[PDB]
């Protein structure tokens, strides 16, 4: 019935993302309160989307 | 503490004046002197002649 007509449409899509690049990549702790022995941690990484 | 824009802060039941537990062992010493004031009726006073 649409052979040679023009339809136009609204949409939903679910959301998306990619790193383009890595802002404030590396934060440490030397954690050793309540442990055997002294360990490494890496805190969170800020990321630009 | 703070650092490379995370921080964290904190305040803790210990202080100068009050230790850290002294919250519970308030609660406890409330309660052993009902129980043992409680508890010296079902003993009784001592009592001796002369």
């Amino acid at each position: 019935k649409y052979e040679n007509h023009t339809v136009t449409l609204k949409i939903l899509m679910t959301l998306r993302y990619v790193v383009s690049d890595i802002l404030k990549e590396s934060r440490y702790q030397y954690t050793k309160f309540n442990q055997p022995k002294s360990k490494f941690e890496n805190l969170p990484q800020k990321l630009l989307l | 503490l703070e650092v490379d824009g995370i921080t964290e802060t904190i305040g803790t039941t210990q202080s100068a004046m009050y230790g850290g537990a002294s919250a519970q062992i308030l609660q406890i010493n409330e309660d052993i002197k009902e129980l043992l004031d409680g508890l010296r009726a079902y003993f009784g006073y001592n009592m001796i002649g002369l």
